[PDB]
């Protein structure tokens, strides 16, 4: 095709790639905190299960 | 005093014929092997279309030249020459043609420098 078309296509692909990279970075960042929130919540459910396994009677 | 509508079914073929004549007569070729005055040809052809004032009578002649583009590359020499001479341009696209738009006028690119003044009062609204 035309040189201008190819160059514009390359630039558009580059910008989309960079935006997707930023999105991957922010998604990983959000995971980095969701994991610790889940781990911190685990002992509460541990306690609730410990209590439940006496109330059954 | 009459009103005449003139349609040139293709100007690219005329340009190619002029290129053939100029090369055979051994004029020095320019870019894309065209002669230098290929712009002077089309410009002096198209400039004869106009509207006459009431002093010369109410005569009028409008022209609708045609240009065929290869793979939609408008930046080609002949398309760029012709586009810079006429008062307006209508771009027709095969992409729009196959999508279902039977008259394939690309409204985004089509322009008319004389529009509005031509349309009637109801249509202008």
């Amino acid at each position: 095709a035309s040189l201008r078309d190819i160059k514009t296509r390359i630039n558009a692909t580059k910008k989309t790639s960079q935006i997707t990279k930023a999105m991957e970075m922010v998604s990983t960042s959000k995971l980095n905190r969701a994991e610790q929130n889940a781990k911190s919540f685990v002992p509460y459910m541990e306690k609730i299960q410990e209590v439940v396994a006496n109330v059954a009677l | 005093g009459k009103h005449v509508l003139v349609v040139y079914d293709d100007l690219s073929k005329q340009a190619a014929a002029y290129r053939e004549l100029s090369l055979l007569l051994r004029r020095p070729p320019g870019r894309e092997a065209y002669p230098g005055d290929i712009f002077y040809l089309h410009s002096r052809l198209l400039e004869r279309a106009a509207k006459l004032s009431d002093a010369k009578g109410g005569g009028s002649l409008t022209a609708l030249p045609f240009v065929e583009t290869q793979a939609g590359d408008i930046s080609a020499y002949i398309p760029t020459n012709v586009i810079s001479i006429t008062d307006g341009q209508i771009f027709l696209q095969s992409d729009l043609f196959f999508s279902g738009v039977r008259p394939a006028i690309n409204a985004g690119l089509s322009v008319s420098r004389v529009g509005g003044a031509a349309q009637i009062k109801a249509m202008k609204k």
